[PDB]
């Protein structure tokens, strides 16, 4: 601020910013306020990630800067009425006013709020289709934030300028989920270039972005930008493993199976245990957890098998793999019961390690 | 008890 | 033509398009949605002469590009019955095939060359809208405008461009209340003449569903075209001359009372349960409301008004509410001359002039 | 009269009473709700001759007992505008005063002695209902009954008491489908052995809102009164003889097919997007569904697998989609039985291992 | 045993029973729900030792009557996964079979004769409750009671029967606030004249889910049994003597201020966003609220001026709100002597005595 | 702090 009037546009801006805050003694716990013309600009950052956002002002009597504790600011705004709220700096205090209610909060020197990074892009793309963010959404569940292998704690973005391809890859060592987007105009200095986005960053991207944004990276940070927001995250330093070297080249069998039938059957048995025995027969699939859950689905289009094929699976992994698919039916390819098996549509594939017995 | 893929 | 599309994307596109169809007559091309695949996009159009919308969704697969038409209502009905999986769309001769695992539909198509093309206009006026203020003003003024007006020209909202002063005035009236705002600092790319567009109420209500910020507005005096990244929208304009609102606004008010918005809203809701007209009595330290068998209620005014005798005023409840809904301040100003003369309502953007009742 | 009542309690009582008013004509006493305070209860009554409801709420205070009336619609309008606090109700002369804080309402009252009394009947039949089965049967049979029937008697649901065999048969029809169930083990306290009550559809739909378990049902052949702890409800019965449903039910069926309920429901919803009538083709391991001629170029088709193969030489059957769905909504089993004879003859729908629906097919 | 039951009926019964299980230890019989079919009813029981519930649902078919037991948590898990159709329940040796279409479950049963029977008490006190007032009072007083109190006896709500005057007093405290009401005109059928039952907080919260009107309450000083048409509920009582609340209630108050409930509620919510304690300053025509470098302030006007020559009072926000939530009137009375002495809150019928902050 | 009522 300097003296602005503004709506509960504010509340919304402040909700999204909470995730980017850090310890109330720290500047990182504060949201940086800045009025330029008819816009209040809001920034929050804790080193790893950052967000810039803005709202329009109902009046701008004076331009200026400020800071305020980000959590406390939201708490106060969420208590006020759906009318205009006056924001005003008085010395080192931020004044929030509405009718007969007036609040004061202490500010840090806004020059000591850290600046958002300006990077020199090594790679840069414009995203107009939802496919990238659809792939993030679907691959996110397979990635764990706290991985023994530091590099696996995010999602991989593998740019190949030469072929116009952006490969998106997630793993936790028990499943590997991947997709490759065609026809991306990749403006990059090197031909090949990999960014690993942390999981925390990935989950924030999902809340803020879908279509019509820029993605730039310099190998250290990655900046995503649209008309409302500039977002930054640090990348995971490290080399993501070569996923293509682990994908089996050949599968002995490939079974076309009904997605929602399998989903429902796996939910059923998952009420008694997290691991499921799946038995594929020619015209039937059976699912089994002193206790027992069992259920079966018919397969009209008989499978190519003489002897029945047993397979131990984690219920939740199999479900998450099927949620990645948009087709009504899916393909399960496997070699031996103990060997990895693949799940895919009639863009996202999931390679999965089975369980024994 | 699960096998390790990587 | 041969594509696969996500059920949710399609259904959504088709919902928004329903309003642009002439569903009443299925013999007409106007009852159809025009389909077109270009690269990785399915483009959907509907139009009934007065208004039109172009929209698109991305394809999950594009095995063949092409064109088609389909009955717009029937298309939505079918898609809304299918599962949240991909749906195959495919032309076969003069039929559209909709397919999803074992369920297959056929519908007859019109010749897609006889679907009318969307208009290309030469803009007489053109602006780019990044703030929400225009569409906020539409939203707040829309209630005052009635679709079926004795005066043809009042059946929409006015957009009055003054290039010379960079102003876009937005105005609505039935003949009993006039609501208006003027937006400053608009780069109006037009000629040096003034220029007025009257958008029909039907068009106005569709704009509210489709647009908020970051769009273009162009008009040529006949049509008006609104465009953003997802949509092109068109509407015919209303042909009349909107009356000069500035001539009926009183230049001076004897009194001006600063009053509490939510207190007045709640009090007017209360009395409205029994009658649509309300007697409002302003006293120095309170305001009383009475239905015109009986509802009464009162609110305290701490900051005493400048009056010797009390001031009575007959008002339409719903008009007074709709006027207060237009305001974003916590308090409002009511300016009046005599009880029988028009009175004004405004903040401590949108003002409403209102005729009282006797 | 002088009471205080909670806004929520009152609003709720008043919502339920709206259906019992003659709102059409505000000059009438029938447009009013009758108010009566006895001790710590406000009793509310509304009636328009055909149906009536008595209800009550507890008072937060009862400073004075008394009677009153008020326009039922206007009363609800006012209460719904007030805050979730206590509301004062008070008579003053021929006005009802409603007050809450600074808001005060006045409404004119009719003489409350001229509000008509609720009927006291001498029961010809009387039962106590503890299980939900009767009201479950109402719920499921109600859709088949139409309020505006050419035949006056079909415009309600039948209750056929047979004291001798302890059975209450519940029956609905519109001439194209007949839906029925028979409840066993009902202690029927009745003067005659056999006795039929036909409840009007309007009454039936109100019973569904107000009652489920633990209520009395009494009739005298003219009215029927339903009562529990909160409510007394009355309705006039349809004067007339309901047709003998048992004479039209086929005694034997050539075939009987065990089929999956939700599979059939989904498939019928699908084809019903293009046309209201569906061709259903039963094969040994497959059932197929096709929309019927609709606009010549249109078609909907879909199919479901039947694992437990049927016993047949293929069987085609024209059905109304919405009728078939409403029949399947009556069932609580996961699978259902379809029994048929010829394609043109009536067919039956019922559970696999209460409610059955006999249905007339369509040709081609 | 062999029955069919509706999925929704069962699931619902099983949800309510979860609270009555000792889920932590599956070796125990107390982790199981006891099943019993009598005629057209499936009766379900769960109990730990402290509390217990009997419930029932109607059967869609009863091919065989019998008894059984099943792990209560696992049973619910399974039923919630099944479709909204009938579910077959059936005993086979020492297993319970749950079946629906192609899905079949087996679970091990304990000998159902070793499931403990519900207590039959000889009532020392007994009442029939038709009005909602008792349970309304439980609801409003429950928040002031804490489950884990230094003083064991305060860890519940008190029911104080006085047969002589036909009164049931209901009392809750955590030492900082005392909330109470007295119900008149209770037909108390009791052996002694005076008799106190302390219901544990856990039991109290379960009573709120299960009961409202039309139930019996019986106690024998050890257990208390509540019963209606659907349920029999039991709880152990807290052994101990609840303090004499009447001895701590001030008999006289120097001042008594009639004040607006929602005004105060809203003002206290506001200042509560910054701190849990609030300074409240009562002036003749005004009440001011301030959080106790940061500041929240707000004020409300009191038109009907108080009998004052200003009165400051430190209060816990959430306590003051919970006290005002107990009231049904639009205005409330605050009675106080000194700023440091307890003050009372009541309607203009639950009263709350509260210790200020100092 | 708050003093105990008892």
């Amino acid at each position: 601020m300097k003296i602005s009037v503004s709506k509960n546009d504010l509340e919304n801006a402040l909700r999204y910013l909470q995730a980017f805050l850090d310890d109330a003694s720290s500047i990182a716990s504060h949201i940086h306020l800045e009025v330029i013309k008819e816009k209040l600009f809001l920034k929050a950052s804790d080193s790893d990630i950052g967000l810039k956002s803005y709202i329009f002002t109902q009046s701008s009597d004076k331009e200026g800067v400020g800071t305020i504790n980000g959590k406390k600011f939201l708490d106060i705004i969420s208590c006020l009425k759906d009318s205009n709220i006056i924001l005003e700096t008085k010395d080192d205090s931020l004044a929030i006013k509405q009718n007969k209610s007036s609040f004061k909060l202490p500010m840090f020197d806004a020059d000591e709020f850290p600046e958002f990074p300006v990077i020199d892009p090594k790679v840069s793309i414009e995203v107009n289709a939802p496919f990238l963010v659809d792939a993030f959404k679907k691959i996110a569940p397979v990635i764990e934030q706290t991985s023994h292998k530091r590099e696996l704690a995010g999602i991989l973005m593998q740019f190949d300028q030469k072929h116009q391809t952006l490969s998106v890859v997630g793993t936790d060592t028990k499943r590997l989920s991947y997709t490759q987007l065609e026809k991306i105009s990749i403006h990059s200095t090197e031909e090949d270039i990999s960014c690993i986005l942390p999981k925390r960053a990935l989950l924030e991207i999902l809340k803020l972005f879908y279509e019509n944004f820029s993605f730039k990276s310099d190998g250290m940070l990655a900046v995503i930008e649209n008309e409302m927001h500039t977002f930054f995250t640090k990348l995971i330093d490290g080399n993501y493993p070569d996923y293509q070297k682990i994908l089996p080249k050949e599968y002995i069998s490939s079974f076309t199976l009904g997605k929602e039938e399998f989903k429902e059957s796996i939910k059923l048995c998952s009420s008694l245990s997290s691991t499921i025995k799946l038995t594929l027969e020619k015209n039937n699939a059976l699912f089994e957890s002193s206790e027992t859950a069992k259920t079966s689905v018919e397969i009209e289009k008989g499978l190519d098998i003489e002897k029945a094929f047993h397979l131990g699976v984690n219920a939740k992994f199999f479900l998450e793999a099927l949620n990645a698919l948009g087709t009504t039916q899916f393909v399960l390819r496997c070699n031996e019961p103990s060997s990895p098996f693949l799940i895919q549509e009639s863009k996202i594939s999931t390679l999965m390690m089975p369980i024994t017995l | 008890f699960i096998r390790s893929l990587f």
